[PDB]
């Protein structure tokens, strides 16, 4: 997320045994550290 | 008569016409597709 | 604060410009470094300036021989937040009992 230039990272690991059709289970996401840069982001791309 | 007439005047004595108490529509003078140059300074040609 | 010897140059000032005619309004907490030409109706200029192309980035003209209203003024805006994020510029004090 990006609010007032702050970057938020919510990461949480949850074990599951499945390839598709994500189950209806519930799992919260806890943040780790806030990154206050103060810039605008409009595009993103993942690395493989 | 200021646009389509028999003849016009010179530059040392030019025609001075005043428009008062009359509604004017500049939409017809824009889609004529017959003018060579349309220089309209100060105000935008489409927001006047 | 007014600057009489920091930005007051004899040969004018061309490094600082201000937008006057562009249609794109700068929203708060945003920034735009695009240098384009104002488009008035037809003929979109955007850098091919000519027929119906106004220069929006007008020049100031800082000179030491001008009046008080034309001298350059160095303005610094300091913004912050309260009750929004944990304080880190607080300048922490000593730990009491």
């Amino acid at each position: 997320k990006n609010i007032d230039g702050y970057f938020k990272i919510y990461s949480k690991h949850t074990p599951i045994n499945l390839v598709r059709d994500l189950p209806q289970g519930f799992s919260a996401l806890e943040p780790l550290v806030d990154l206050p840069i103060g810039i605008n982001i409009t595009r993103f791309q993942t690395l493989l | 008569e200021v646009f389509n007439a028999t003849r016009f005047a010179s530059v040392y004595a030019w025609n001075r016409k005043r428009i008062s108490n009359c509604v004017a529509d500049y939409s017809v003078l824009y889609n004529s597709a017959s003018f060579s140059t349309f220089k309209c300074y100060g105000v935008s040609p489409t927001k006047l | 604060w007014n600057s009489n010897n920091l930005d007051s140059k004899v040969g004018g000032n061309y490094n600082y410009l201000y937008r006057l005619f562009r249609k794109s309004n700068l929203k708060p907490f945003e920034r735009d470094i695009s240098t384009e030409i104002y488009q008035a109706g037809s003929t979109p200029c955007n850098g091919v300036e000519g027929f119906n192309c106004y220069f929006p980035l007008q020049s100031y003209g800082f000179q030491p021989t001008n009046g008080v209203g034309y001298q350059p003024y160095r303005v610094v805006v300091l913004s912050f937040e309260l009750l929004h994020a944990p304080a880190t510029v607080c300048g922490p004090k000593k730990s009491t009992n």
